[PDB]
């Protein structure tokens, strides 16, 4: 199943060392949080939700 | 008395009064033809 859950189950081979936004904000990257994947572009913004 | 067609006596105005009252009734969107982009850039 896909996009059903907040956590996800992974092949160990597909894990990769955690990096920041900080520095990449307002430019396009790839992105893999907690195992939902994607291009997109971020922004630091008021929290909703 | 004409006033409400003609346009007011800055910048100079460029809209009569009955043409704003037109236009304050209708909801239409910026399209942002200067900077849009940079506006939309920050997201919200
Ligand atoms: C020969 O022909 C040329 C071409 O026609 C003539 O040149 C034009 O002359 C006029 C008059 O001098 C110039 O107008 C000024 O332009 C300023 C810059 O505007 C740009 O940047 C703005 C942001 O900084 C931006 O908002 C604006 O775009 C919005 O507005 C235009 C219309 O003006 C729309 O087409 C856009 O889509 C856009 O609209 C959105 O926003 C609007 C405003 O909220 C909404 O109404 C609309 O629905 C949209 O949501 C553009 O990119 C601009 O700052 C100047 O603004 C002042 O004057 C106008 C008119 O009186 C007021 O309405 C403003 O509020 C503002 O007022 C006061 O001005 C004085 C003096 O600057 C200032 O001290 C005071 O503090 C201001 N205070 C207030 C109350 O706000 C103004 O619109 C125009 O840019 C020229 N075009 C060029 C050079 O290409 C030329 O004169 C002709 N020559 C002869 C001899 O006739
Ligand atoms: C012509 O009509 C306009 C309205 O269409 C009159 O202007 C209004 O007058 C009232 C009362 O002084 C003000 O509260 C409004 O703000 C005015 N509206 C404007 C200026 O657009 C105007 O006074 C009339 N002229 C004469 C001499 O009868
Ligand atoms: C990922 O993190 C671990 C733990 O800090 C470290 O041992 C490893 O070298 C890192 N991998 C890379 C490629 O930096
Ligand atoms: C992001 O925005 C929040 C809330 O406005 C602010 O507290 C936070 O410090 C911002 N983050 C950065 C890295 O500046």
């Amino acid at each position: 199943q896909y996009g059903t859950d907040t956590n996800s189950v992974c092949p160990m081979q597909a894990l990769r060392n955690d990096t920041s936004i900080e520095d990449k904000l307002d430019v396009c990257v790839e992105y893999s949080l907690h195992g939902i994947t994607g291009r997109g572009v971020f922004h630091n913004c008021t929290s909703v939700g | 008395n004409l006033t409400m067609l003609q346009i007011p006596q800055g910048e100079r105005k460029y809209r009569s009064a009955i043409e704003d009252l037109l236009f304050n009734k209708v909801t239409i969107a910026d399209p942002g033809y200067m900077q849009g982009y940079d506006e939309c850039m920050q997201q919200g």
